[PDB]
C-alpha cells in the first residue's frame, strides 16, 4: 500500500 | 524528494506519513491508527478505505 511516506519522488 | 501535502481525513493531521495510507481509488489519507477497524501495520498490495472497497 501507498502512504505519505513513500509517496515521493527518490531521484 | 519532498512528500504531497496529503493530511489524514479523520485527524486532520499530515504527522506520522509512514502510518498515513493513502487509498487506491479516491488517494485519500488514513492514518492506520485513525481507521475503525484499526490497522496495525501498512497492508501489502493495493490497498482501498470503506468508501472504496466496494
Ligand atoms: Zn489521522
Ligand atoms: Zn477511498
Amino acid at each position: 500500500a501507498r502512504t505519505k511516506q513513500t509517496a515521493r519522488k527518490s531521484y | 524528494g519532498a512528500m504531497g501535502s496529503v493530511s489524514c481525513e479523520e485527524c486532520g493531521g499530515g504527522h506520522s506519513p509512514s502510518k498515513l495510507l493513502l487509498c487506491d481509488k479516491c488517494d485519500r489519507g488514513y492514518h492506520l491508527f485513525c481507521l475503525r477497524p484499526i490497522l496495525p501495520s501498512v497492508p501489502k498490495g493495493s490497498w482501498f478505505c470503506p468508501s472504496c472497497s466496494n
